[PDB]
Protein backbone atom coordinates (compact mmCIF):
# COMPACT_ATOMS: atom_id res chain seq x y z
CA UNK A 1 0.00 0.00 0.00
CA UNK A 2 3.05 2.14 0.76
CA UNK A 3 4.08 1.13 -2.53
CA UNK A 4 1.50 2.33 -4.19
CA UNK A 5 1.17 5.78 -2.24
CA UNK A 6 4.47 7.49 -3.31
CA UNK A 7 3.91 5.67 -6.56
CA UNK A 8 0.54 7.74 -6.95
CA UNK A 9 2.22 10.84 -5.16
CA UNK A 10 4.59 11.48 -7.93
CA UNK A 11 1.67 10.89 -10.50
CA UNK A 12 -0.37 13.69 -8.60
CA UNK A 13 2.98 15.83 -9.35
CA UNK A 14 3.26 15.25 -12.58
CA UNK A 15 -0.27 16.44 -13.33
CA UNK A 16 0.78 19.94 -11.29
CA UNK A 17 3.39 20.66 -13.77
CA UNK A 18 0.36 20.01 -15.91
CA UNK A 19 -1.63 22.27 -14.54
CA UNK A 20 0.48 26.01 -13.97
CA UNK A 21 1.68 25.19 -18.15
CA UNK A 22 -2.51 25.36 -18.40
CA UNK A 23 -2.99 28.14 -16.01
CA UNK A 24 0.24 30.41 -17.71
CA UNK A 25 -1.58 29.72 -20.90
CA UNK A 26 -4.87 31.43 -19.57
CA UNK A 27 -3.16 34.61 -18.42
CA UNK A 28 -1.76 35.41 -21.85
CA UNK A 29 -4.93 34.51 -23.62
CA UNK A 30 -6.78 37.13 -21.55
CA UNK A 31 -4.95 39.81 -21.90
CA UNK A 32 -5.08 40.37 -25.74
CA UNK A 33 -8.80 40.39 -25.03
CA UNK A 34 -8.17 42.91 -22.47
CA UNK A 35 -6.04 44.82 -25.01
CA UNK A 36 -9.46 44.13 -26.97
CA UNK A 37 -11.06 46.27 -24.32
CA UNK A 38 -8.64 49.06 -24.19
CA UNK A 39 -8.22 49.91 -27.60
CA UNK A 40 -12.12 50.31 -27.76
CA UNK A 41 -11.78 52.36 -24.40
CA UNK A 42 -9.58 55.09 -25.76
CA UNK A 43 -11.81 56.18 -28.38
CA UNK A 44 -14.52 56.93 -26.26
CA UNK A 45 -11.64 59.17 -24.39
CA UNK A 46 -12.29 61.55 -27.39
CA UNK A 47 -15.59 61.15 -28.59
CA UNK A 48 -17.14 61.85 -25.29
CA UNK A 49 -14.93 65.33 -24.76
CA UNK A 50 -16.26 65.87 -28.21
CA UNK B 1 -31.29 -43.16 -49.12
CA UNK B 2 -32.93 -43.75 -45.88
CA UNK B 3 -34.28 -40.73 -43.64
CA UNK B 4 -31.99 -40.87 -40.06
CA UNK B 5 -33.68 -39.79 -36.62
CA UNK B 6 -33.83 -36.29 -35.83
CA UNK B 7 -32.66 -37.54 -32.48
CA UNK B 8 -29.58 -38.65 -33.58
CA UNK B 9 -29.30 -35.56 -35.74
CA UNK B 10 -29.28 -33.82 -32.65
CA UNK B 11 -27.07 -36.54 -31.22
CA UNK B 12 -23.74 -36.61 -33.58
CA UNK B 13 -23.75 -32.92 -33.56
CA UNK B 14 0.33 -13.37 -23.08
CA UNK B 15 -1.64 -10.62 -21.19
CA UNK B 16 -1.35 -12.35 -18.04
CA UNK B 17 2.11 -11.60 -17.20
CA UNK B 18 1.71 -8.12 -18.43
CA UNK B 19 -0.06 -6.80 -14.70
CA UNK B 20 1.92 -9.89 -12.44
CA UNK B 21 4.87 -7.60 -13.70
CA UNK B 22 3.71 -4.84 -12.94
CA UNK B 23 2.00 -5.28 -9.92
CA UNK B 24 5.24 -7.32 -7.90
CA UNK B 25 7.47 -3.79 -8.81
CA UNK B 26 4.61 -1.71 -7.47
Amino acid sequence: LGKVSDKSREISEKYIEESQAIIQELVKLTMEKLESKFTKLCDLETQLEM
Amino acid sequence: SLPIEDNYIREVVSKLMECVNDAVQT
